[PDB]
């Protein structure tokens, strides 16, 4: 697992990877850790797989309630109060790591929520099991007010510094740009890996498995 | 050793076309106490290989007083012999086994880095006997910080010269300071080649603190 | 540590359980009964602790007896099964678990008869033979080998005797009687007590 | 695991599965748990794969000394009591064996059992493993020391078939050996699912 | 407080062919979340007829190798011939059981040729007992093997499918197809597979690559 | 992390580090360890990080509520006050170091400390963190009573140098804050 | 551990207009079992299935509580169940018992009840759907499972070799396991009818 | 768990011990023999572990053998008894304890018929009676009550079949036979084996 | 406890408190900390007493038997290696701070520090015992290169009663020691 | 309270002819450091009793609090009454009993001395609700220290004057410095009379170390 965000000059690009794993062995290899919150807020997940799907969908609907009752667009520092209050109460038994970013009429923000509730507001982030590798890659090439290919192209460097790291990927680097307009997301931004072809002949031929009792059951 | 005391961090190494450099801080921490600030954790072996090691220092100078006997021991000979970079590689795995079996072993991470008959060698040696030889290195923290980026540029490009080998480091050294609780920011940086050992002074870093103006 | 006994046939239900009430050295009754008439055509056979025998099965006992009562006709066999499993696993989460093994032996008029097999965490089963106890596995092979699904219930008996002997001959605790009741159309017939001359 | 043994008028038969496994991971199903000890003594392997195959090799490296020295074959007892006092000295150390002892000797035939807690004990019938217990019941239904010897074959192999159908730590092949005055002698090695075509049909 | 052992991964893969052996491993050297090297073979040339695979814990894989060594120059001056393929697995059984009380976490196969000229493989536990297979796969990726390698060299669960015996150009494509397989459900598995052949004419060796995550 | 608080004759002088560390690995690089509760009362935090930041959330929530119906500016002592009321009870849960500092109308310059147990005591100077127990022989050492404001800009720049020499949980970058009668002077110091 | 108490094995197969899903019959306690009848796959309405395992409790008590749910959805609205809304019916009921959970781990194979389009996914003991495209396991024997699927498996297949497919995947696979056998159900459903048959397997 | 018995008569010694050599559930061996003969009037019962059994009541068995081939004469049962609580106090302190319960009969042409009991502990005793196992507990206080200090060997045999019918009755255990020694003047007689039809 | 060692251009300069304590019960109220080893060598002891006490016989026992064989006056560094040579081997056994200063005819004045784990390493200033830790930012503020005597005991004086103001483990009285060619000038220092 | 952060030490009390006298130091130490040099640990209730403490600091803050509010609250009446410093011993033990049956106690240990209707009253209160009166009270490890020297002048003479009493105090706190490791060499003498509670201010000892030219 390996998430990150930015802040270049006009907003915010997220990524993440396409994998969750069940003790050592890959469970699956095309998983969606960027979740949705508003239209113009976006969340990455971290931690137990479960406790941040669910935590993700409580708050997305309350903001929903939140601003066709208020009759305006949502703001981050909102999105920011609800999850470290809800998680405070929990007093950390909720494994969530979540990277939460998106632009709001004072513009583009991005934040770091911890499971004990502890948020950080900063340029770049990185969280997860390989996020020490994506965090090497910031601070040797991180510039302030960077451009728009410029800075997907740092994000898409950095994630696969992870994937190359041990818990990588079946790698689908995913990104999500949020600008102050436009809205884009991209699940196959990139497929560094592939699976080689099988060589062998495995012909299963029709009837090379006994069978003791069969039935059929018509339907309409 | 049961319990290290004195603790050293990440140890940096890695090939170029006719040498290895290695480069680590001097600096002896005790626990979250920085204590000793002027140390020297780089040994110049004889005139091929060379030592540099993380971990124990009270285990280092016991190493560098034994590895120190034993050059000695065969330059007194003049039988025109020395020991290759890949046997004093060979030796000290064998006494970091042999120590641990007695579940009494030496808290340190060993890198080796030698230049002999034209030939570069760059060996890591561990705690529990585990050893492999590899074009770059790293220990502590740095294998999870730094061999990122030595790996990166290693596969777009598989030699490298001396300067950018250099200049790599330096980078590397640079990224360690930011993020490292026990890292420090005078370094010294060693290098061998065909005209033998050499260690540079205690070299500094250089900084970037503009997203401190951020919110 | 004390058996039970599951012999299913065509259109009859064997079961036997022992008569031993031991504390931990000593025997303090040599009569005890394990067997618990749930309705006309529904036994009922607990083992477990010491206070969650009787505790359970006699709330089992007297709400079984409330149907019957108040609906004016008798549960089938299956049903009172489940109802069962329904309270060992909604009291299991709780501060008070009940540690008791149980099997199930009915008559039905539609179905004719049934076993049900139930273990300390609440798992159903429908089985043609069954035992509990450390005496369940010396015992239930030899229930293996000679078992008929068209036997009658004059050699079940005889086969149930064959599979007590080794009971007797290879385990170490005593366990010198055996009660032993039967279920066919008519009810619950009582046979005769099963003893034995060791020596 | 199930091995089981007994003697009878016409020597001893010996029968064993052939499924080692791993925790929950069945590693092989074809292990030979009947030790070949000598032409004249058989051994089996019941608890440990290591340590019954070890002590065994070298107590057959001890018998054929004792019978260079001697001019003779050592007999069941000897050979059962060696074996006792070598594992003896490795007590509470964490040691696993149970193994049984067969063959024929000048006083007739021989069956000892031997534990590593230091149970050495003779007998006519054992059954030794983890589905030992659903073994004795079905062979003790159908034990006589007057058995004819396809009656014996036909006991051994019913009995072992049993086991593995109930236990979960038992199956692949079932092996068969006869223990004649001679030596001993392999009888027949079958599978599990070509008895049960045979047995239920 | 310290701790002696750790688990470093690894998968080893061996076939007895009916007059060859085939005996193929990864490269990939790790430990807990991180990699340390992306070539470190498990293949060691013992013989010119007896390749040996070792896994699991890294530095008892490093000693017991060396160990082996030097008893094959000890065999040899002592008899004036090298050991069989047999007489290996006779003596590295009396070495993994000479430390019981503090035993080495390696997994070892042995495949190779004996003195008939056919394959054998012997596989081992981490302390001592031994057998003769057909194949076996040892390491982290054991479980993902087994299974698929009774379909299509045991024939086991297989109706109407005569047993021709398994030629060299068909078990060459049967290895490479496993790992492809191996590497996508584990993660102690790719960057490599050093693929060693040994017949009668001596001892070939084949890289194929796998996917670098 | 290491925190600082030195009142004079004006106001308090208020500095700090960044460093957010977890294990040896620096999770934030640059933080306001200061925290703005009205617009002359600071506190410094240390401690637990999820629990220093619910605590002041709710403390601003409250004395922020309570100045309005007084129309009145709220006093030092009386925001020192709901610090004790919430540690104290809620002990043996929390790990709070709490500092406040800030100028009054009544009183002019107050510095408190609230240490993890839950006491409150008024201080000329005071330190915190973990990295407080190296400069408390500097601190005594070098303090004179009757500084100026630049003096005691001078005086907390090298008092946390020291702590922030090299020691693991701090060092990266001085935060410092100025609270008189006139406004709130907050500037960053490197190099 | 309390998943390896009773055993089992689960999967689920996507075919190119059909689906198919399979499991064991064995019924026991940690190494002695009790019959060879145990059902783990339930029907939740017409064309859409589900499997259970893990601890033999709560395989019948979920299923019990899924089927409560059901009916009352089924009668509150005139239509069917999507397959997509089962999977959110049964992360609800799982995550509930956040802190006292159930130990099994559900598969659901179906197709849709509109269109021919089938659907297979897969939960965690607390919840985590995940859909794939080719198959799903749970269970003990779940690395076994693994290996058979990565190999045999075919994008677009009828459902003769979709059938031969999954039944040497469940044979090889589960007799490398200890604690899971004694027979194995295969049903094979499709637009226009339901087949299950049984296998001829070890019964040791 | 095992039990042992030792009736004192006024020219005879009466013991008797049982013939089960269990393990854990099952009884593997129903003719298992308790009963060394160390010498031609001393015999030697033995309880305990599995391994400390057989190997250190033979390392005693071998070594009084010594003594009478090497002085010509034989050792008193006193001697031979208190030679026995030598070695466990001298090993009992070591890396290699041995945990058995011993109870020792001999006859003497000076001294009569002569009892001696010993703890796991290593502590002598001169007792009329005594017993081990956990069948010690229900059956002494019949021993206690109607033994004489001048009894005959015939009234001996009664008691000890009363003896042993309450520990038939209210002991846990099977424990079927019991073999049966009597020494006097002439040396060890075997008297014949004891077993009991139950029902 | 709390040591001092200072060199200076002629020499060295000792310092240490008193106060073995424990638990909370002060046992010996004044105590020499700094023992003679050979006539220009002392050492100051930290740690368990026993431990350094059974060390400091021994040390004294080989050198001062090495010396008398070369007919030469011993050296500060053959002193610090001889207690390197058995708190590097008798570790998890000790517990020993031991600081080993002197003035040599070789060298001069000479620091080094011997810690709990067994390295060996020289140093201009060294600092020492439980108490050292509170004065560490005090020390490398005011040190400065190329003392007099005269500083150096006025230094010393200063740095050791800040750590001997009030901490538990540290007070007493000061005794003080300064080695040169000349002679050893030792005083206690009170009021 | 399950950890005390911030402790005290030994709090000394005496009778006297119409009155009693307590003093204690101020010092506020958390483990060895001393943090705090400068607090006060005696406080005076109304008119005649009088309480100081020793144990948690945090928890004497909120008996200081609530203590306070209760003479209050009986002064707003008028009606004539006033608590007995007997009283305040009787509420003050049922407060400690109950708060340790909740299994969650306050770690203190309180002397209350108190002068009324021409009578003097010292009382003592433990963490664990131990409770009695004594003419000469002394907690902590004053109880092994200063108490053999009160008890060795009350036996001698059963009653003291004011001054009799005072330098008694006075050599009892010169004593407590020299092998307390939690004494401090700055404290206060309370002292009540039937004139009211009278609090002395920031006193100090003279100390001897003359053994220290000794060997």
């Amino acid at each position: 697992t390996t998430i990150a965000g930015v802040v270049y000059k006009d907003g915010i690009v997220l990524g993440a990877d396409t994998r969750a794993t069940e003790g050592m062995v890959v469970a699956d290899k095309n998983c969606s850790k960027i979740h949705f919150i508003s239209p113009n807020i976006y969340c990455c997940g971290a931690g137990t797989a479960a406790d941040t799907d669910m935590t993700t969908q409580l708050i997305s609907s309350n903001l929903e309630l939140h601003s066709l009752s208020t009759g305006r667009l949502p703001r981050v520092v909102t999105a920011n109060r609800m999850l470290k209050q809800m998680l405070f109460r929990y007093q950390g038994y909720i494994g969530a790591a979540l990277v939460l970013g998106g632009v709001d009429v004072t513009g583009p923000h991005l934040y770091s929520i911890y499971p004990h509730g502890s948020t950080d507001k900063l340029p770049y982030v990185t969280m997860g099991s390989g996020s020490l590798a994506a965090m090497a890659v910031f601070e040797d090439k991180f510039r302030p007010d960077m451009e728009e290919e410029e800075a997907k192209n740092l994000v898409s460097e950095a994630i696969a510094a992870g994937i190359f790291n041990d818990l990588g990927s079946g790698s689908n680097i995913d990104l999500c740009v949020i600008s102050k307009n436009k809205l884009d997301f991209l699940r196959p931004y990139t497929v560094p890996n592939k699976k080689g072809t099988r060589l062998g002949r495995y012909r299963c031929e029709k009837g090379t498995t006994a069978v003791l009792t069969e039935k059929i059951t018509p339907l309409e | 050793t049961q319990n290290p005391m004195v603790t050293g961090t990440s140890v940096l190494g890695v090939k170029f076309e006719g040498g290895v450099v290695i480069a680590a801080d001097m600096l002896g921490s005790y626990g979250s106490l920085a204590r000793f600030r002027n140390i020297s954790r780089i040994m110049r072996v004889n005139n091929s290989t060379m030592l540099g090691a993380s971990g124990d220092y009270a285990d280092f100078q016991y190493l560098k007083q034994v590895l120190g006997q034993m050059v000695i021991d065969e330059e007194l000979l003049g039988d025109g012999h020395s020991y290759s970079p890949r046997a004093i590689h060979s030796w000290l795995t064998r006494a970091m086994y042999s120590r641990r079996s007695k579940m009494n072993p030496l808290w340190n991470t060993m890198v080796i880095g030698g230049y002999a008959d034209g030939e570069s060698f760059l060996g890591y040696v561990d705690m529990l006997g585990v050893a492999y030889e590899a074009p770059s290195l790293a220990t502590g923290y740095g294998a999870y910080l730094a061999q990122p980026l030595l790996r990166e540029v290693l596969e777009k490009q598989p030699v490298l010269s001396q300067t950018e080998a250099r200049d790599l480091v330096e980078r590397c050294m640079r990224v360690l300071y930011y993020r490292d609780a026990r890292s420090y920011n005078r370094f010294q940086i060693a290098t061998v080649t065909e005209k033998g050992v050499e260690i540079e002074g205690p070299l500094s870093t250089e900084t970037n603190w503009d997203i401190a103006h951020m919110i | 540590m004390e058996y039970l006994i599951g012999i299913q046939g065509p259109d009859y239900v064997l079961v036997a359980s022992d008569r031993v009430a031991a504390s931990n050295i000593v025997q303090m009754k040599d009569d005890h009964d394990k067997m618990f008439k749930m309705s006309e055509k529904i036994l009922l056979l607990c083992v477990g602790e010491a206070g969650d025998t009787v505790q359970f099965a006699e709330y089992i006992q007297k709400n079984v007896q409330l149907y019957k009562m108040r609906n004016g006709y008798e549960l089938s066999p299956t049903a009172a099964a489940n109802f069962t499993r329904r309270n060992l696993a909604d009291c299991l989460r709780s501060r008070t678990p009940y540690h008791v093994n149980l099997l199930l032996a009915g008559y039905d008029e539609h179905e004719g008869p049934a076993l049900y097999y139930m273990d300390y965490l609440a798992a159903l089963a429908k089985a043609p033979f069954a035992a509990h106890g450390y005496g369940a596995f010396l015992t239930l092979s030899i229930l293996d080998r000679y078992y008929t699904p068209t036997i009658s219930r004059e050699r079940a008996v005889e086969l149930l005797r064959k599979c007590l002997e080794e009971l007797q001959k290879r385990f170490i605790l005593n366990l010198p009687t055996f009660s032993v009741r039967i279920i066919d159309k008519n009810g619950i017939h009582d046979l005769d007590n099963i003893s034995f001359p060791k020596q | 695991t199930t091995t089981l043994a007994f003697k009878f008028r016409h020597g001893v038969i010996v029968a064993a599965d052939s499924r080692a496994t791993a925790g929950a991971y069945i590693a092989s199903q074809t292990v030979k748990k009947v030790i070949e000890i000598n032409p004249y003594l058989l051994g089996t392997m019941a608890g440990g794969a290591a340590d019954c195959s070890f002590w065994e090799r070298l107590l057959a490296r001890q018998c054929r000394i004792y019978e260079l020295r001697n001019k003779e074959r050592i007999s069941v007892a000897a050979a059962s009591k060696l074996l006792a006092n070598m594992v003896y000295q490795y007590k509470g150390m964490g040691l696993s064996m149970g193994t049984m002892i067969c063959g024929w000797d000048k006083r007739g035939p021989g069956l000892y059992y031997v534990d590593s807690e230091g149970n050495r004990i003779s007998g006519a019938t054992f059954s030794v493993g983890s589905g030992s217990v659903y073994a004795y019941g079905v062979m003790d239904r159908g034990y006589s020391y007057d058995l004819e010897v396809e009656q014996a074959y036909d006991l051994a192999r019913r009995a072992i078939y049993q086991a593995t159908y109930r236990d979960a730590y038992s199956g692949g092949a079932v092996n068969l050996y006869h223990v004649r005055e001679d030596g001993w002698i392999r009888v027949s090695s079958d599978n599990v699912a070509d008895l049960h075509e045979k047995y239920s049909g | 407080r310290f701790s002696p052992y750790v688990f470093n991964g690894g998968t080893i893969l061996a076939i007895a062919g009916e007059d060859f052996a085939i005996v193929a491993s990864d490269t990939r050297l790790s430990e807990g979340f991180s990699i340390h090297t992306r070539d470190s073979p498990k293949c060691y040339k013992l013989t010119d007829k007896t390749v040996i695979g070792c896994s699991g814990f890294h530095g008892d894989c490093l000693t017991l190798t060396k160990i082996i060594e030097a008893r094959l120059k000890m065999y040899k001056h002592s008899n004036n011939k090298a050991m069989t393929t047999g007489a290996i697995a006779a003596m590295l059984s009396t070495i993994l059981y000479s430390r019981r009380f503090f035993p080495y976490y390696v997994y070892n196969i042995i495949g190779g040729l004996d003195e008939e000229g056919k394959g054998a493989v012997y596989s081992f536990d981490p302390v001592g007992s031994y057998q003769r297979d057909s194949f076996k796969a040892g390491g982290s990726a054991s479980a993902m093997l087994q299974p698929l390698l009774d379909n299509q060299v045991g024939f086991k669960n297989m109706q109407n499918v005569e047993h021709v015996p398994l030629s060299l150009d068909r078990a060459m494509r049967l290895v490479k197809d496993v790992f492809i397989s191996a590497a996508e459900r584990d993660v102690y598995t790719g960057d490599a597979l050093r693929i060693c052949i040994v017949t009668k004419e001596g001892i070939r060796e084949e890289t194929v690559s796998l996917r670098k995550d | 992390t290491t925190i600082m608080a030195v009142q004079f004759d004006g106001g308090v002088v208020l500095g700090a580090d960044s460093r957010t560390t977890t294990g040896s690995y620096i999770a934030n690089r640059v933080t306001d360890k200061l925290t703005p509760i009205h617009d002359r009362i600071f506190c410094c935090r240390s401690g637990s990080a999820a629990d220093t930041q619910a605590v002041a959330d709710a403390v601003t929530y409250q004395l922020g509520f309570h100045s309005i119906e007084l129309n009145e500016p709220p006093l030092v002592h009386t925001a020192a006050s709901l610090f004790k009321e919430m540690c104290y009870r809620y002990r043996e849960d929390l790990m709070a170091g709490i500092i406040i500092a800030g100028w009054d109308p009544q009183e002019g310059g107050q510095v408190y400390s609230v240490p993890m147990g839950g006491m409150m005591v008024r201080q000329s100077f005071a330190i915190g963190g973990s990295g407080s127990s190296y400069i408390y022989g500097y601190v005594d050492a070098t303090y004179r009573e009757g500084m100026t404001k630049e003096e005691c800009l001078q005086f907390t720049a090298n008092a946390l140098a020291l702590a922030m020499e090299r020691d693991g949980s701090s060092g990266g970058v001085i935060r410092l804050a100025a609270i008189a009668e006139s406004g709130v002077e907050r500037q960053v110091l490197l190099g | 551990s309390i998943m390896s108490y009773n055993g089992g094995a689960v999967m689920a197969m996507k075919g190119k207009n059909c689906v198919a899903i399979a499991a064991d019959r064995r019924f026991g306690i940690q190494a002695q079992m009790v019959t060879t009848d145990f059902q783990k796959i339930f029907p939740m309405g017409d064309r859409l299935y589900i499997g259970l395992a893990g601890l033999a409790t709560d395989v019948q008590t979920v299923a019990q509580r899924l089927k409560f749910r059901l009916n009352l959805y089924e009668l509150k609205e005139g239509r069917q169940i999507k397959p997509y809304t089962l999977m959110s019916m049964v992360a609800n009921l799982l995550y509930e018992k956040r802190f006292g959970p159930y130990y099994t781990e559900p598969v659901i194979a179906g197709l849709d009840p509109k269109t021919f389009k089938p659907f297979i996914c897969s939960l965690d003991l607390i919840g985590c759907p995940m859909v794939t495209d080719d198959f799903v396991v749970s269970g003990t024997c779940a690395e076994q499972m693994y290996g058979m699927c990565e190999s045999l498996w075919e994008p677009n297949m009828d459902p003769d070799h979709l059938f031969e497919t999954i039944s040497q995947a469940m044979l090889n696979a589960v007799d490398r396991d200890a604690v899971s056998g004694m027979g194995v159900i295969v049903h094979i459903i499709e637009k226009d009818k339901i087949t299950t048959r049984t296998l001829k397997a070890r019964m040791d």
